[PDB]
């Protein structure tokens, strides 16, 4: 018989923890009326009274209101939705002292993960930006245009990355195999102001374009090896792990 | 719980006034965060584009689009905009129109616009 | 017997080192 | 139990800040209206009665109306909405005094972050018109149809400006790329009379025309480099925040 | 054992207004499980084709496919991207049009994408 | 205020022998934000229609 413990502002709120196997005491005063809260999108299925009519009952979503209206209502209440079955022993208090004007359950399964995923989040971002731990290239050579050179390429072994002033347009990139035919590769910008174009390759051949203008960059310290990424991620700090089960 | 004549119709009608609505000035909300009508967005496109069949499109802005009072950056260069085109060609015509349905920032602002796409001076398609 | 025009194909006389500087978000 | 405070004005108007974890003192008398002010646009969901009879109940909305309509009419109100839940201890009051008129309850996180955008907003308007610390080129030479030819061009290493005199027509600015095509560049126009022209850009080869006369204007100290956009602004001194979260 | 006025209509029809309606900018949920529109997957063939008959395709990604914010790996390389394509073609045209189903990670996610297949530049069909 | 911005759409094309295209304009936007939906035909140099 789980007891509701109140808050300290005042008795008349009181919280519960859920339980499977125990019911739940409700000494309900005179007068009042006792709200039942539910959990966020419970579904609700059916309720039973010890007597329909020595309480009154509305629900709105997961919302309860319960009442006495009958000489002693001492009666029981199992209201069941689609996860559990309360249990509730509605004993009238008699002295109409000590009411309670709503119920709250916390669920302390739904805590535990609900504090989980934010620590885990904190130490995602904070793996991210730890970003320590890597080797840099810089024997890149480029020839063609040079009016849209960028100012500094270099690769980090899983990236491709290019750097244009702040005067000039952010040109198009694109992928050249062995034999000379270009094609695509995503890309994404990063940076305080947008000025590095980072691609999803290392490679020997980088071609840029343009309009008509089209220059060429080759990579001189390309690497057929390259750095394996078993974490799953962009960083070899952060797995990527199978919430999906089943 | 809850307690509860008109003969000779031809200058008749071509003598019918046509008469034009009448128009009132507004103001916009709030110019530093609004791109208006026929504001140029300048993109490189991407992919090579053959009409052949209805496919898609895609091009990378490359320039900081302000805002119409000219002080917010709505649109960082290298954002990414989606857009197609569809039915082939007619005999004769050397254009063809594309739309675009969707713009992708690099921070993760989307915002959704409907426009013609042009070519490097503005003309249909 | 006329087909679509390949696009320009940069010249490779010209070819230099393309990082003049030691770029800054290396830290370097 | 959270009970009000008067307010120096009047003491028929009373002030509490909302805490979900306590229910409110509500002292009603007879032959007076009670005034329940929500939260700005909530929406009502449900509410309940120690007595439906007692009281008397009216919403338009957002504001709630409760007035004894039997004696011995002590009783409590759960009224819960899409936001957060109220309880108050409707206690009547039989001397015909301590009369109240309205309740209004503080949100103290939401009039928090409106008291902040006001001075967020009025340091903005400022710093803009501060303006100060930018490097101005003068370098620019004409050539063509010279009967258009601005006044005075300048700029600032993101903004590029024309000041034509009044007694001319504003043409207009088309923006050349190496090859010698011609693009469209955004343009605004500024100034106290309208007389300059701003594109969005700084370039070596300006193009400007009207009609059918035409004028070339080439810039002498193009820099490449330029001046870095990490404030996402026309200004080195207004940050642009992702207020969408998300 | 148990209970129970109009005139000058074609001065006036081709003045009528073309009136847009405005667009309000919104924000992507979460930039690493997402995949924006118009990301290129730049997987290889794997069975030869041939449009006589209306089949089905199989093509193996050949590049891992990063979260839009660049910091997610989420479809590994070696994926399996089923398709198909209809109809054959009409006299003049050179491509044909592939529509992708579904693709499959190794550990064994499956997403229902459509989206158009396309050359090696991204070229419709 | 001169130097606004005018935006304005035609469509269907021409006919054998027209020579000229009836462009509508619908919007203008002043410098300082004041817009007004003007709806009138455009016309070349001198005013004549399209």
């Amino acid at each position: 018989l789980d007891v509701p413990s109140s808050s300290r502002y005042d008795h008349r709120i009181r919280y519960v923890t859920y339980n499977p196997a125990d019911v739940v005491q409700v000494d309900t005063v005179l007068g009042v009326a006792t709200h039942i809260m539910l959990e966020e999108g419970e579904q609700y299925l059916t309720h039973a009274f010890g007597d329909s009519e020595a309480y009154a009952f509305a629900r709105k979503g997961r919302h309860i209101f319960i009442k006495p209206q009958a000489e002693l209502a001492n009666t029981n209440l199992i209201v069941v939705t689609d996860r559990r079955s309360y249990k509730f022993r509605l004993q009238m208090r008699n002295d109409r002292n000590g009411a309670m004007y709503e119920l709250a359950f916390r669920y302390p399964d739904t805590q535990a993960r609900q504090t989980r995923e934010a620590n885990a989040r904190a130490a995602v971002e904070a793996a991210f930006e730890q970003r320590v731990g890597a080797y840099y290239n810089l024997k890149y050579m480029m020839s063609g245009d040079k009016d849209i050179a960028p100012v500094n390429a270099w690769d980090d072994g899983r990236f491709t990355y290019f750097k244009f002033s702040a005067n000039a347009d952010l040109p198009s990139i694109y992928f050249v195999d062995a034999e000379g035919n270009e094609s695509l590769v995503p890309r994404t910008t990063v940076g305080s102001s947008n000025n590095i174009i980072a691609v999803h390759k290392v490679n020997p051949k980088w071609m840029i374009r343009l309009g008509n203008r089209a220059l060429a960059i080759f990579n001189e310290a390309y690497d057929p090896n390259g750095v394996p990424n078993d974490t799953g991620t962009a960083s070899p700090a952060v797995r990527r792990v199978n919430k999906g089960g089943n | 719980l809850t307690a509860g004549g008109g003969g000779g119709g031809e200058l008749a009608e071509k003598l019918q006034p046509m008469r034009l609505s009448g128009s009132s000035a507004g103001r916009l909300g709030n110019r530093d965060m609004l791109i208006t009508q026929g504001t140029q967005l300048d993109c490189v496109l991407e992919t090579r584009l053959v009409t052949t069949q209805p496919g898609m499109t895609t091009c990378h802005l490359t320039r900081d689009v302000y805002s119409t009072s000219g002080r917010v950056v709505l649109l960082d260069r290298g954002s990414k905009v989606v857009g197609f085109y569809q039915g082939g060609l007619r005999q004769g015509q050397a254009r063809i129109f594309v739309q675009w349905s969707r713009i992708e920032t690099p921070s993760g602002v989307v915002i959704n616009l409907d426009s013609p796409g042009t070519g490097p001076l503005g003309e249909a398609g | 017997c006329a087909s679509a025009p390949k696009p320009k194909q940069p010249s490779d006389f010209n070819r230099e080192p393309v990082n003049k500087t030691v770029p800054v978000e290396i830290q370097r």
